[PDB]
Formats: structure tokens, C-alpha cells, sequence
């Protein structure tokens, strides 16, 4: 496990792990809620 | 010194033997350490005598017909006169807790500033104006029936709460009920008190 | 060890040398080779033998006085819904509530007195009557439980005695294994079952009804 | 020297055959790292713990129907609990987050540090609440048990991990023929007992095409 | 707010990025740690950055956040 | 010195284990308080954020209470500004927070000037003599005239037992008010008129039940139930 774990921490699999994390909280917010333009609450 | 056992052949605790209404209750190793001990000690002193208070509270208001003792404080919704025996005391309801809130914060203030463990269990002296406790033996006495009295008016009092929770009847009609139909009318006929 | 429950069998190790009334080498699980375990499992058969012998006389005695007519009692299956629907019923939830909590103090005491044997002598706890209370051998508590007193003689009498109570009780969970098979199979009760096995032999046998052994019947009727 | 999930395969290095049901099942290499080890031990004791319950209620609310008591199937009992129950959805769940939340980082911190909530920080108990084992506490989960006999605490952790795994595989096997039968299953067992030659999981439609 | 609101969330980025950079700085051959990514102190940092602003401020004063320009590699014009 | 923790078990900051602090349990995941001057100023923020709010949410409950109890017909405090400016003997809302801006400017000038340099404000001949006792005995801790009943003036053992009274019923007020705006911000009315909901209907009357705290769980409710 340790040996595959040190690939799964290199730099391709984190330029995953942050892009799917971001890009699914983005597409969650936006498919819940509706498109605003305001921040009035 | 023991009191008897909770359970006929309990293991018995290191640490329940010197202390009065001692039945080596504890089953889950509560308050293994001394500190934790003593203030638990306290605190079950604290919830017993309250207990006595509000069993007192509750039984003197029913065996003298002067009504419910969850309908007592109902005068604060309706807005009329509040009585204590008979008697139509007319403060307000804003008064009567103002001065209750600083009065007994100033006694649990000289309660709480004792800083001698054997004196927050039985303060003696101005609180004890008869004084029957010079001799040993009856103060050990005297601590023994004082814990199981307090005992049995806290799960009193617990049981007053469920009863009330379940059904609208009062105590007495309770106990009318339990001397009348026993086996027809119980917490069990109840169908709130356990499912099904 | 006397008998056996399979002549030519191998007996497994931890029954060969265990002085236990009714031991037959009845162990093909090994469920009892830890001595605490045979001792529980003693306890349990003992108790469950117990209640299926008091569940097989009321079932049975009742109804023999029902087929002799002297009682117009019920059968024991329906038995339940006939004092339900009776007008001096005490509810089902009182009922269940009083059987638990009477069971669950007198099996507390059997609990306690299995963790440690004859701990429940001390002074001072069932209001000065507990000290009969000792247990003299695990299952076997004595005392109260028996105040004529064939239990105070020679041991090989009470090997002896031990053995055919573990015997009948035996005889009575398999008996009530029976009606409940009898009843679920049949639908009656074990006095009408019995009358007409005593009468039609052949015809009232378990494999003619089609509950125990399905697909039997189908067999019957292609032949 | 010990009977493997293959035999005559080669047992893993990391599993040495000291934890409970070790036969030596590892092809994906989980768990080498001995924290990793740990947390996997831990999670598998905590999902057989929990697939032994909600296998344990399904089969009792299942024969409690079977027998005429008015019970809903395993699936979909608690959208029909809801409705008849005083706690309304919402608040049941998180007061049981909130509670599970409490528990379940009391024990991981017991998990990173053994013996790290027996210093009296809770009410002040000491002997309880202090794991015993890797995945097993003790004090206060322990009231009347043999795990203070070696031998017996061996056995037992033995047979709760393999009725553990015993309940995983029923717990599957709940769900694919549910999806399969739309019954309950004890219907499907009885249907199996009834008619075995031909009630079985290829003739009933659905994932055998 | 949007100014605020992207404000937190860019200064978050910049100081967790920042305090990567001091911890694996003082570590041997730290040129390794940013193409080998450690997870468990990338996430700690991650989840510890919420109070971004209150450490970038403490830092500005003792001069932790900043450097002077004799260590600094600088153009020789 | 270290009393309690926050989360036992957990690892605590080297700069909060040796450290004799006011209701210290280790919580500082994010090592704010490393520095040692640095925590002092968070202590003086900590302790003026709590002191202000001890006596903001006095200034709700209390007056809330006595609504309850009908012998003062004061409104609720969300809508109490509201309701003493359309009063007719209102000062005006910029003559008010003027003032507040300048009274509280000049308290917080010699608040901060004596935290910079500790006892700085006792040089005589600048407040007309009174400043004498001007002089900070500790950090967050002036006491002078503002402790005129000399109940400071005691044995060491109960003074920091006076401080961790006052930091522990400081953050219970403090996390008390993000409730109260909370709740005002959800169900739209007040504490008193909250907290008697659910003593009467706990289950029915719950944070998760609103579905402004929690968007979407109403909508699971709804599916739930059709
Ligand atoms: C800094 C603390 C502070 C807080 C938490 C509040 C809270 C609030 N102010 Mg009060 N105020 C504060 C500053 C001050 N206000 C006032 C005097 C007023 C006025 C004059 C009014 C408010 C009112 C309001 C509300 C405006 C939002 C709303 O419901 O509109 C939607 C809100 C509950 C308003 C209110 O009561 O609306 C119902 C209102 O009319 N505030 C003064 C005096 C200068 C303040 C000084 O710090
Ligand atoms: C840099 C310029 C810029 C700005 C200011 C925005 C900002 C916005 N756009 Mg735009 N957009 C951009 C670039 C930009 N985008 C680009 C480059 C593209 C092409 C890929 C788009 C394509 C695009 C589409 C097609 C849509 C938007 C929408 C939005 C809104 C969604 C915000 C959000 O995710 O919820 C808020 C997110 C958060 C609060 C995150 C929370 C993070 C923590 C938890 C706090 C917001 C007003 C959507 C919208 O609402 O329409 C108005 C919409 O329909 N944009
Ligand atoms: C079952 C009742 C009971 C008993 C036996 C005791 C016994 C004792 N208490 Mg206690 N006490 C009780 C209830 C009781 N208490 C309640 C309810 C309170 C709360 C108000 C207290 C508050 C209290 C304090 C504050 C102190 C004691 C102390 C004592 C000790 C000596 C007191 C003495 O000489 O009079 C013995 C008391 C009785 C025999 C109680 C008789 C109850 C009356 C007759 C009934 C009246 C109720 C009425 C009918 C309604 C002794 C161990 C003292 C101590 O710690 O020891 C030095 C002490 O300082 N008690
Ligand atoms: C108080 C809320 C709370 C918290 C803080 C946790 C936290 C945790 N649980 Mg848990 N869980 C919760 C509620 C909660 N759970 C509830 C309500 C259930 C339903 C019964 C479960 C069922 C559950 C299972 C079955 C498992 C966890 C596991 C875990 C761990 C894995 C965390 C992760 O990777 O994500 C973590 C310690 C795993 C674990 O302990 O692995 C070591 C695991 O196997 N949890
Ligand atoms: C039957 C499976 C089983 C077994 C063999 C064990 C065995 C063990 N567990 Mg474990 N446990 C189980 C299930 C089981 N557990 C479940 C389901 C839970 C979740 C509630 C736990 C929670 C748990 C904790 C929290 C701890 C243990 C501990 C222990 C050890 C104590 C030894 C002991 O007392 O024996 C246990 C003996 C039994 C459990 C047999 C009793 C089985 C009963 C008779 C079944 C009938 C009840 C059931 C509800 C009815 C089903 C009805 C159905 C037919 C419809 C031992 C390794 C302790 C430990 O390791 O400390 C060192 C410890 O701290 N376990
Ligand atoms: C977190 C690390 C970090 C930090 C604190 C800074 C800070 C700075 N950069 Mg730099 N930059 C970075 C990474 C970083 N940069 C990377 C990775 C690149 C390559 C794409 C650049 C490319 C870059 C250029 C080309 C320029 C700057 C400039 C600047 C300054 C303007 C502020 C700003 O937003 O720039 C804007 C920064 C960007 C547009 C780069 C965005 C790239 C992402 C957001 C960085 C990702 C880092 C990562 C998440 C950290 C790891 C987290 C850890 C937990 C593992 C400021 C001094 C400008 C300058 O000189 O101003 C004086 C300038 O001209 N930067
Ligand atoms: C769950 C969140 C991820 C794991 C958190 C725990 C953690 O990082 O442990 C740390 C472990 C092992 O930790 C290792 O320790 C080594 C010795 O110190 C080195 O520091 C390695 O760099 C480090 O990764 O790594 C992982 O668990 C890696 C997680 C997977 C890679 C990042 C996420 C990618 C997501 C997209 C792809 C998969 C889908
Ligand atoms: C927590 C709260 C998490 C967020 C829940 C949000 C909640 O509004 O969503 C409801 C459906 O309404 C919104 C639909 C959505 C939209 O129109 O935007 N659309 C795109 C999926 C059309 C779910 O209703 C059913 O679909 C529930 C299905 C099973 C859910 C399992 C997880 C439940 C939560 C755990
Ligand atoms: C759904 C169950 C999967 C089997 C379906 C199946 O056998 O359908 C056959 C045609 O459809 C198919 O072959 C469909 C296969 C995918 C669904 C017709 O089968 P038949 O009744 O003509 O079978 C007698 C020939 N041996
Ligand atoms: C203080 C108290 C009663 C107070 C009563 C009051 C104020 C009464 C006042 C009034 O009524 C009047 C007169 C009239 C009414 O009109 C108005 C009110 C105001 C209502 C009861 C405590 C009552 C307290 C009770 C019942 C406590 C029960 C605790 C249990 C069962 C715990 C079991 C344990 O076994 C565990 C689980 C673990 C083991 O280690 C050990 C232990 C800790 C023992
Ligand atoms: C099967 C299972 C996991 C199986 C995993 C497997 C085979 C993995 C295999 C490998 O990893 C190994 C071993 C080694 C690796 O090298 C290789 C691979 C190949 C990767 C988990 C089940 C886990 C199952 C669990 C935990 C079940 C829990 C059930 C609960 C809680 C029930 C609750 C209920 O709510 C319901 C659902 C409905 C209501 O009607 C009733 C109540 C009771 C309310």
C-alpha cells in the first residue's frame, strides 16, 4: 500500500483530487441552487 | 460497616466503604477517583434534599385538597391571584421570581464557598438549631434513613414527572386508580409509557 | 458415564471423565469442551427443561380431563385468545409486564448466584431468609426449593433422582417440540392427535400429512 | 499453518495470523501499513458490528410479520414509520449525528491514542471507556463478559468477526433479493424451502435475462 | 461582499501555499516535496488556514512574512 | 497552568501546555496564540469580545424575561432599534452612533494605549489626579475604579477561579448571541419566545425542522413523506 500510495500522492493525482473536489462543490451549489447575480442573503 | 448489598453476592467496590448509605450500587465504576467522589457525594446530597422539597411540595397540596401541583404554576398563564394556603399572596409573578433567582444565588453563593469537602455535605451549626447529631450513632443513623428517604423521593419525584407525562391524573387518583383496578389500570394500560 | 447416545461412536474428551447426571457423549459439536460453557449450557438445558416440563402438564393433564369431561378447559394453542377475549382478562401488556419483571428478578438471583456459587447467603438482604438461599451445586440451589427434603440423603440416590429429572425434562422439550410441530402440521391438539393415531394407525401418520414433507403427497397420488 | 481463503496460496507478510479471522485474504495489498492495519481493523469490526445489527432487526421485524404482527418490510420501513412516529425526519437524523458524532470521535481519539478518554475526562472514570485491544474497548462494554480469560476473549473475537462477515454477505444478499423478488426474506426463504427445484435466483426474471 | 467573500478565499490559497512552501523548505532535498506531495500535512494546513488574515497580519509586523534584500537575489543591472 | 481539554485525546499546542491562562483547554488547532505577546492581544480581544457580550445578552434575555412575565412591555431586540427611533423622544441614529464612536474611541484610546505600554496611563497630572489608579495590574486586567468593591483585592488561588468564571460564562454569552442572531435569522422571533417552543414541542420545533438552517432537508422530508 505504501508503494502505491506514494504514486497516488504525486502532483497528476492531486491535480485531480482538488479538480473533481472543486468542479463537484461548484456543480453541487449551482444544481441545488438556482443562478443568483445578488449576495442579499 | 455496609448497609446491605444491591446485589446478593455483589463484587464488592475499594471504594464505598466508609461512605454513609453505602449498597455498592455503582456498576459502571462511577467517580473512581476521590475528587470526583466527594463532589459526586455532594451533588446526590443536593438532588436528595431537593427531592424531599418537591416531594413535600407536591403531597401537602394534595393531601390537604388545595389542588394539582402541575396546576400550581398555571396562574402565571391565566394571570389571577396566586394562593398559598389559603392565604392570596399578591405579588407579581416577575417580583416573586426576581427575588427567588438573587435570594437562593446568594445562599448556593455561602454553599458554594466552603472549600472543606466533609462541609459541603452536612454544614451543622446555625442549620442545625435542634441539634440531635452530638452523639455518633445516631448521626450515622440519622444519615443512613436521610439518604434513603431522599433516595426514594427522587425516583419519587422521576416518577411523578412520568406519570404526569402519560396520564393527567394526579398522584392520588394514581393511587386510587392502582387500589381499585390494579390489574386493569396501570402504566402498562397506559399505551404512551411503552409502545404497542 | 452411563449408556450412550450412539453405541460405537467416538466419544469426544471432555465427556468422558464428566460426573454429570445423564451424560451420553452427546457432543458431535464440541459446543461444550470449555468447562464455564458446559456449565452454562448446564444451566440453560436445565432451565429449559424445567419450563417445557410445567408447559407439557398444562398442556397434557388439561386435556386429558378434556377428553375424560370432568373440565371444559380449551386447548393450550388457543388458550391465549380465550382468556383475552374473557370478561376477567387482565390486559396482555399488564399480563407480559408482570411475567417480565417477575422472571427477570428471579433470573437476576440465578445470574448472580452462577457468577459466584452460594454468594447469595448474605446476611441481611431477603429479609433475613436468604441464608437457606446458599447454592449447594451449580443448577441445584436447594433450600426453600426443597423443604420436604429428598435431597438430604445418600448421594447415589441423588444421582439418581438427578438423572431422572434431567430425563423426564428431556422427554417433556421434546414433547413440546412435538406439539408445536403437531400443531403447526395438524392443527389440533396432542390429546386428538394421540386418539386418532390409537384408533387409525396407518392413516394418522405424519408423513400422510403434506405440512412435514412436502411434495410427499404428489408422490402419492402419481403412484 | 493455518487454513487460508485459498489453500495452498501464499499468505500475506502482514498478516501474520494474530488478528481475529486472519485467513489471509489480501489481494489488493490494503491495510501493509500497520496504522492503515489498524484503521482497517477498526473499520471492519465497526461495519460487522453494524451489519450484524440492521441484520439481526430486518430478520426479527421480518418474523414478526410472517407470524401476523403488523411490521413493515426491510425496505422502505421507515417511510412508513415517519408518518406514524412523534420525531419527525430532520431532527431524528441529527440528533442521532450529533450523538454518533460524540461517540464515534470518542473512540477515534481512543483509536489514535489507546487509553486517551481513561484519564477521567468523561464524568470521571478511569477504568472504563479505555480501549483494551485494537478494535475492542473495555470498562464500561465489557459488563459481564469472559474477555478477561484469554483463551475464551480469543474465540469469541473469532466468532464475532466471522458472523460479522456471515452478516456483510446476508446484508448483500438482502438487498439483491429485494431488488430481485420485491419480497421479504423470509418470503424468499420460504419460497425456497417450498419449492427448491425451481424458486431459486434464476427464474425470477430479473438478473438472469 | 463578493470582494470580501473572494478575498478570504484567495488569501486562504495563498497562505496555505505559503506555509507548504516554509515546511517543506526546511526539510532535505525540498525540490522533491513539490512534485512529492504529502497528504496528511497539506491537509492539516488545509483545514488549518480559516484564520488566514489574523496569521498574515502577525507575520507582517516581526517580519516573518517578509524578507530583506541581502538574502535576495537581486538584478545586477 | 493546563486545566480540562477540549478534545482529549487530541495533540495540544506547545505554547498552551505550560502556560497559566484563564479557562486554557488547548484550543488553538491553528497555533494562533504561538507568539507570546500576540496571545496577549488576543486575550484583551477574547476579554472585551466577552465582556460585550455578557452584557448584550443580559440586555436580551433579561428584558426578554420580564416580557414574559408581563411587568415591562419592552420589545424585542431585533426590533428595538426600530422601535425607539419612530419614538417620540428619539435622538437621532447619526447623533447616536456618533456618539458611541467618539465615547468609545476615547475609552479604547487609553484601553490601547495601556496595552502597549503596560501602566503608561498612571502619569500624574493628565486624567485631573483620578488616574492614579489608572495603572493595569495585568493584561486585560485594569482593576483601579473598576473594581471599587475590592473583590479583586483577595487570596491569588480565588482570583483566577474569578477568571475562569468570567472567560467561561464570557464564551457560553458569547457563542449565546451567534445564537440569537441565528435564531433570529431562521424563525424570526425571539429567544424567549425560541426557547419556550421547545420546552413545549422539542421534537417539532428544531433547527433542522427550519429549513433556512439547513436548505434541503425540508425537501427530503417532503420526498419522505409522498
Ligand atoms: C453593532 C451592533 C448592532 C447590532 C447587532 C444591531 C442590530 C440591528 N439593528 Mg441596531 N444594531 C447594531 C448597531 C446599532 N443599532 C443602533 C440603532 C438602530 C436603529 C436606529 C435601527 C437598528 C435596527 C437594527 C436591525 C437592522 C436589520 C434589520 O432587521 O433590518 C431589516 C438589526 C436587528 C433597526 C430595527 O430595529 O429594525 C427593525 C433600526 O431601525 N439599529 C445603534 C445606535 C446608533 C447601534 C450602535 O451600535
Ligand atoms: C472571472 C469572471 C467570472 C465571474 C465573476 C463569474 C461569476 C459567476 N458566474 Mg461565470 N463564468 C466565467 C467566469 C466568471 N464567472 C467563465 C470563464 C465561464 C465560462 C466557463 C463562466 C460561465 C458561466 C455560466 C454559464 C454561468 C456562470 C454563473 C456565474 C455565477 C456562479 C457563481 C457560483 O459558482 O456560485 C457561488 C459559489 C460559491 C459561493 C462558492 C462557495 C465556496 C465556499 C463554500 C464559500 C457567478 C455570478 C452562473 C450564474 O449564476 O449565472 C448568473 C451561470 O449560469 N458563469
Ligand atoms: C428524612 C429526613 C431527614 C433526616 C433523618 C436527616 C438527618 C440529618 N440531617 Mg438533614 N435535611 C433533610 C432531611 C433529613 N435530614 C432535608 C429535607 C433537608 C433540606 C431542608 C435537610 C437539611 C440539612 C442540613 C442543612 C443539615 C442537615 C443535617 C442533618 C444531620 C443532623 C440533623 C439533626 O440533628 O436532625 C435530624 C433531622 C431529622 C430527624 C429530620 C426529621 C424530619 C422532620 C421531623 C419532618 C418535617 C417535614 C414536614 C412533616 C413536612 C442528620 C444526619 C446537618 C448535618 O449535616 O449534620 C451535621 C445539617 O447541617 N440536614
Ligand atoms: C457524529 C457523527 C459522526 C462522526 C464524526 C463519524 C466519524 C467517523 N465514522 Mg461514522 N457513522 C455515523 C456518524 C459519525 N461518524 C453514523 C450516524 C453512522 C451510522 C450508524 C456511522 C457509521 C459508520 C461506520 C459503519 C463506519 C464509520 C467510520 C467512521 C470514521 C470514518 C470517517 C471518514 O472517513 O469519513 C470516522 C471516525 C468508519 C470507521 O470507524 O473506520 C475506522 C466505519 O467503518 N461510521
Ligand atoms: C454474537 C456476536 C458477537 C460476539 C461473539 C462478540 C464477542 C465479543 N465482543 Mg462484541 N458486539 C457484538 C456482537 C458480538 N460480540 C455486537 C452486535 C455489538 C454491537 C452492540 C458488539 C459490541 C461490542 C463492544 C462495544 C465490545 C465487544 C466486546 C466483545 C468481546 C467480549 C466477549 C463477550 O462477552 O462475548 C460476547 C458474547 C456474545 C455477544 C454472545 C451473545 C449473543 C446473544 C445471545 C444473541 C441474542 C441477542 C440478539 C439481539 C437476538 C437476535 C434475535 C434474532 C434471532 C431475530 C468478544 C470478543 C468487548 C471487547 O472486546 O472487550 C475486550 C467490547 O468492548 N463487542
Ligand atoms: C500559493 C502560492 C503562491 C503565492 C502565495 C503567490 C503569490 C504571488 N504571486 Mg505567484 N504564482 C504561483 C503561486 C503563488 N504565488 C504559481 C503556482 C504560479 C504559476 C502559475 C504563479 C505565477 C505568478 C505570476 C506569473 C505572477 C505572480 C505574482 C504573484 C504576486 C501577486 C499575488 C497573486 O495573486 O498573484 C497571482 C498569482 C497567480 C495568477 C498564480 C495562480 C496559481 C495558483 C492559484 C497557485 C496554486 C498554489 C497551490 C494551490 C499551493 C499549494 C497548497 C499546499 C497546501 C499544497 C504574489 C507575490 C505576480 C507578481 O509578481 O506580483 C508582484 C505575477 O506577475 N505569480
Ligand atoms: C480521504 C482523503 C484522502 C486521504 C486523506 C489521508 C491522507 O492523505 O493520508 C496520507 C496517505 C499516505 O501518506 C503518505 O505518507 C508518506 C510518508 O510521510 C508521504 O508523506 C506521502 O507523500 C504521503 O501520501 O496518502 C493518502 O491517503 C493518499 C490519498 C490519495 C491521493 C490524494 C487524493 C486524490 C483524489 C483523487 C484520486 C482518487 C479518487
Ligand atoms: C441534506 C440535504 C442534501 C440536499 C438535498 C436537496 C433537496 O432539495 O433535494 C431533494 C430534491 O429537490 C431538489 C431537486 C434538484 C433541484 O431541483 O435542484 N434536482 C436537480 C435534483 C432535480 C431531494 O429529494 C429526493 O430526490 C431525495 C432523493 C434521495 C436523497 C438522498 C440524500 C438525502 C440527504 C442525506
Ligand atoms: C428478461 C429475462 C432474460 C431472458 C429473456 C429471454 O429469454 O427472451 C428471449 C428473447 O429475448 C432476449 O433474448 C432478450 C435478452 C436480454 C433481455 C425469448 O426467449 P423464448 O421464450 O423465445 O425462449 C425460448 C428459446 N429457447
Ligand atoms: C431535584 C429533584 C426534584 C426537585 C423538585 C422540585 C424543584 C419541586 C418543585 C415543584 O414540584 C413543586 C413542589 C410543585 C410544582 O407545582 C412546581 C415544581 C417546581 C415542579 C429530583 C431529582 C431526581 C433525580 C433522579 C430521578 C435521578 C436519577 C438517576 C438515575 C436513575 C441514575 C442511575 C445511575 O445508575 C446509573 C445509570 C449509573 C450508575 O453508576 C449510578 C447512577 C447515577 C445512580
Ligand atoms: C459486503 C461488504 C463489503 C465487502 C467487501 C469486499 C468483498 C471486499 C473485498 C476486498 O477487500 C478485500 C476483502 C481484500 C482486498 O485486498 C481486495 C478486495 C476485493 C477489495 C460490506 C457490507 C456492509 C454492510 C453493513 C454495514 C450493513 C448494515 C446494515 C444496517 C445498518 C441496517 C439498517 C437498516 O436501515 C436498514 C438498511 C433498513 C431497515 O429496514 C432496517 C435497518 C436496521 C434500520
Amino acid at each position: 500500500m505504501k508503494d502505491f500510495t506514494t504514486y497516488l500522492s504525486t502532483a497528476p493525482v492531486v491535480g485531480l483530487g482538488w479538480a473533481i473536489f472543486t468542479s463537484g462543490l461548484l456543480i453541487e451549489i449551482n444544481r441545488f441552487f438556482p443562478d443568483p447575480l445578488v449576495f442579499s442573503f | 460497616t455496609r448497609a446491605g448489598n444491591f446485589a446478593p453476592g455483589s463484587e464488592p467496590k475499594d471504594y464505598l466503604e466508609g461512605l454513609p448509605g453505602n449498597y455498592n450500587f455503582d456498576p459502571l465504576e462511577l467517580g473512581k477517583e476521590k475528587g470526583t467522589l466527594q463532589r459526586y457525594r455532594e451533588a446526590e446530597l443536593i438532588h436528595c434534599r431537593w427531592a424531599m422539597l418537591g416531594a413535600a411540595g407536591c403531597l401537602a397540596v394534595e393531601v390537604l385538597g388545595l389542588g394539582n401541583w402541575y396546576d400550581a404554576p398555571l396562574w402565571a398563564v391565566t394571570g389571577d391571584k396566586p394562593t398559598w394556603f389559603g392565604i392570596e399572596v399578591p405579588f407579581d409573578i416577575a417580583t416573586i421570581l426576581g427575588v427567588e433567582v438573587v435570594a437562593m444565588a446568594v445562599a448556593e453563593g455561602l454553599r458554594n464557598e466552603n472549600q472543606d469537602m466533609e462541609k459541603r455535605l452536612y454544614p451543622g451549626g446555625a442549620f442545625d438549631p435542634l441539634g440531635f447529631s452530638k452523639d455518633p450513632k445516631s448521626f450515622e443513623d440519622k444519615k443512613l434513613k436521610e439518604l434513603k428517604n431522599g433516595r426514594l423521593a427522587m425516583v419519587a419525584c422521576l416518577g411523578f414527572a412520568g406519570q404526569h407525562a402519560a396520564t393527567g391524573k394526579p398522584i392520588l387518583a394514581a393511587l386510587g386508580d392502582h387500589l381499585s383496578s390494579p390489574f386493569f389500570n396501570n402504566f402498562a394500560t397506559n399505551g404512551v409509557s411503552v409502545p404497542g | 458415564m452411563q449408556g450412550n447416545w450412539l453405541p460405537g461412536s467416538q466419544t469426544p474428551a471432555h465427556l468422558k471423565d464428566l460426573k454429570m447426571a445423564g451424560n451420553f457423549g452427546f457432543d458431535p459439536l464440541n459446543l461444550g469442551a470449555e468447562p464455564q460453557a458446559l456449565r452454562w449450557y448446564q444451566q440453560a438445558e436445565l432451565v429449559h427443561s424445567r419450563t417445557a416440563m410445567m408447559g407439557v402438564a398444562g398442556i397434557l393433564i388439561p386435556g386429558i380431563f378434556t377428553k375424560l369431561g370432568a373440565l371444559n378447559v380449551p386447548q393450550w394453542y388457543e388458550a391465549g385468545k380465550v382468556y383475552i377475549e374473557g370478561e376477567g382478562a387482565i390486559p396482555f401488556g399488564t399480563l407480559l409486564m408482570t411475567t417480565l419483571f417477575s422472571y427477570a428478578f428471579v433470573e437476576g438471583k440465578r445470574w448472580q448466584d452462577f457468577r459466584k456459587p452460594g454468594s447469595q447467603a448474605e446476611p441481611g438482604t431477603f429479609f433475613g431468609l436468604e441464608s437457606q438461599f446458599k447454592g449447594t451445586e451449580n443448577g441445584y440451589p436447594g433450600g426453600i426449593f426443597d423443604p420436604l427434603g429428598y435431597s438430604k440423603t445418600s448421594p447415589e440416590k441423588l444421582d439418581e433422582l438427578k438423572l431422572k429429572e434431567i430425563k423426564n425434562g428431556r422427554l417433556a422439550m421434546v414433547a413440546f417440540l412435538g406439539f408445536a410441530g403437531q400443531y403447526g402440521a395438524t392443527g389440533k391438539g396432542p390429546i386428538d392427535n394421540l386418539a386418532d393415531h390409537l384408533a387409525d394407525p396407518w392413516h394418522n401418520t405424519f408423513a400422510e400429512n403434506g405440512i412435514s414433507v412436502p411434495g410427499l403427497s404428489a408422490v402419492e397420488q402419481a403412484a | 499453518d493455518r487454513p487460508l481463503w485459498s489453500p495452498g496460496s501464499e499468505p500475506p507478510a502482514w498478516l501474520d495470523g494474530s488478528l481475529a479471522g486472519d485467513y489471509g485474504f489480501d489481494p489488493l495489498h490494503l491495510s501493509e501499513e500497520p496504522e492503515m492495519r489498524k484503521w482497517m481493523v477498526q473499520a471492519e469490526l465497526v461495519h460487522a458490528r453494524w451489519a450484524m445489527l440492521g441484520v439481526a432487526g430486518i430478520l426479527f421485524t421480518s418474523i414478526a410479520a410472517k407470524t401476523g404482527a403488523p411490521f413493515p418490510d426491510w425496505y422502505d420501513a421507515g417511510k412508513e414509520a415517519i408518518k406514524t412516529s412523534p420525531a419527525p425526519l430532520g431532527s431524528l437524523i441529527f440528533t442521532e449525528l450529533l450523538l454518533f458524532g460524540w461517540v464515534e470521535t470518542k473512540r477515534l481519539y481512543d483509536l489514535r491514542n489507546p487509553g486517551s478518554q481513561g484519564d477521567g475526562s468523561f464524568l470521571g472514570i478511569t477504568d472504563g471507556l479505555k480501549g483494551k485491544e485494537n478494535g475492542y474497548p473495555g470498562g464500561l462494554f465489557d459488563p459481564m463478559g469472559m474477555s478477561k480469560n484469554e483463551a475464551s476473549y480469543k474465540e469469541a473475537k473469532v466468532k464475532e468477526i466471522k458472523n460479522g462477515r456471515l452478516a456483510m454477505l446476508a446484508f448483500v444478499g438482502f438487498i439483491a433479493q429485494h431488488h430481485a423478488t420485491h419480497k421479504s426474506p423470509i418470503d424468499n426463504l420460504l419460497d425456497h424451502v417450498a419449492d427448491p427445484f425451481h424458486v431459486t435466483f434464476a427464474t425470477n426474471g430479473v438478473s438472469i435475462p | 461582499i463578493p470582494t470580501f467573500g473572494f478575498l478570504y478565499v484567495a488569501g486562504y490559497i495563498g497562505h496555505v501555499g505559503r506555509q507548504y512552501i516554509i515546511l517543506s523548505k526546511e526539510d532535505a532535498k525540498p525540490t522533491d516535496k513539490e512534485i512529492i506531495l504529502d497528504v496528511p500535512l497539506a491537509l492539516k494546513l488545509a483545514f488549518q488556514g480559516w484564520a488566514w488574515p489574523l496569521a498574515s497580519i502577525q507575520e507582517l509586523r516581526n517580519g516573518s512574512l517578509l524578507e530583506k534584500d541581502e538574502n535576495i537575489t537581486v538584478s545586477p543591472r
